[PDB]
């Protein structure tokens, strides 16, 4: 104990985006995501659930033209992009849980 | 052509981004409107004026050029 022991005060998370800006990244290591877990909220039980639903296209994963990711499936029909993968990241009660990605100069407008 | 990603070659920067209704649509609105706004114009405003200045000299001038050539005299 003594001191120094305050809570989490809500507030927004940056809300952004930045690209590092690299004609030196030689391919998009692309991503997105959209709650994930963290500690608290009882929500994420089916947002589990619901990423569930999302699930993570990988790569290395074959089978697209059988995949089930709708997303997935097209993804492999256009080869629409080489990778995304449903990413939890967490906060209590808060967070994303998205799709790492893959790409060329074109997926992403697509790809959300 | 253009459209995106064969666009062009930026190496080594970066960017941050802000959701829309974030903002108020008018910060220091009256306040910043200001001799920046005066910064604009009165910057301009030396470049600008002198042919409008000899317009109104002349569009008055000649006004009067003509004009007094409308009257008639004596003999």
């Amino acid at each position: 104990d003594e001191d120094a022991v305050p809570t989490l005060t809500p507030c927004r998370f940056t809300g952004s985006e930045i690209r590092h800006r690299e004609d030196g990244l030689p391919l998009a290591h692309v991503a997105i995501a959209v709650e994930g877990p963290g500690w608290a909220n009882p929500d994420n039980v089916a947002l589990q659930v619901a990423n569930a639903i999302i699930g993570h296209y990988d790569c290395t994963y074959g089978g697209g033209m059988h995949l089930s990711s709708p997303l997935a499936s097209v993804a492999v029909t256009n080869k629409l992009c080489q990778s995304f993968q449903t990413f939890n990241i967490c906060y209590a009660d808060t967070g994303l849980l998205g799709a790492h990605f893959v790409c060329d100069h074109m997926s992403i407008d697509d790809m959300m | 052509g253009r459209q995106f990603g064969h666009l062009t070659r930026v190496r080594h920067v970066i960017t941050y981004s802000l959701s829309p209704f974030e903002q108020r649509a008018f910060p220091h609105y009256f306040s910043k409107g200001i001799p920046n706004v005066l910064r604009r114009t009165r910057a301009c405003i030396l470049r600008v004026a002198p042919p409008f200045v000899v317009f109104y000299l002349v569009y008055t001038w000649g006004t009067q050029e003509f004009e007094k050539s409308k009257r008639k005299n004596p003999a």
